[PDB]
DNA sequence: GTTTAAGGCGCGCG
DNA sequence: GTCGCGCGCCTTAAACC
């Protein structure tokens, strides 16, 4: 799918098996604003491709 | 998902709850596993 | 708030039986849904308001 | 109504660049987006405005 | 003193 | 008849610099 989803999918995959990160972390390490990051994460989520542990902030890993 | 599978079997307006149905449709389009070519009615199929 | 008690008395006013949707809660009170949900969600922070999830979410005490 | 015309008035009059977001229209006019967006998406189908895309969408 | 907040929001829906 | 809608989102207060 997308460039941005590409990059996000790279980073999460490389963290490890079950390692999870935040939109904030991603935002910093990819140089994109959090708004974009979240936009995509929530998409990939609705797409079954990722998993959100809900809280403050939510945690994102692969399902 | 239980009620998503059901719709797939068939293969666009279906006689079980029709509000709850459209949610599950656009989901699997956004989600994938379905095509949505525009016009009225919206047409649906496996890609 | 003026609306908070009003939102309360309306939920409160129509028994303990059931919650209602922000939509109608708006339409009857003549107040827009934006203002309504703001307050509902605001109140649900505090214990009185009680939110039962869905589309649309249902609001009771 | 009253609102359609003002909004309607706003675009050309303040045609600086081209177009603005429902949000801006709101803030200027002191009116929530619901009424505004109703009127914009309305004025589209029938022809007097163009939705140049984005999030939020822009109207000219 | 920016940034977060579920903050992702695009929504107009009768 | 298109309708998927869940939306509260700052007339912002708590929280991390």
């Amino acid at each position: 799918g997308s460039h941005m989803e590409q990059r996000i999918l790279k980073f999460l995959e490389e963290l490890g098996e079950g390692k999870a990160t935040t939109a904030h972390d991603l935002s910093g390490k990819l140089g994109t604003p959090k708004k974009e990051i979240n936009r995509v994460l929530y998409s990939l989520a609705k797409k079954g491709k990722l998993q959100k542990e809900a809280g403050t902030p939510p945690l994102w890993k692969i399902a | 998902s239980h009620m998503e599978q059901r719709i797939l079997k068939f293969l666009g307006k279906l006689g079980t709850p029709k509000k709850e149905i459209n949610r599950v449709l656009y989901s699997l389009a956004k989600k994938g596993k379905l095509q949505k070519e525009a016009g009225t009615p919206p047409l649906w199929k496996i890609a």
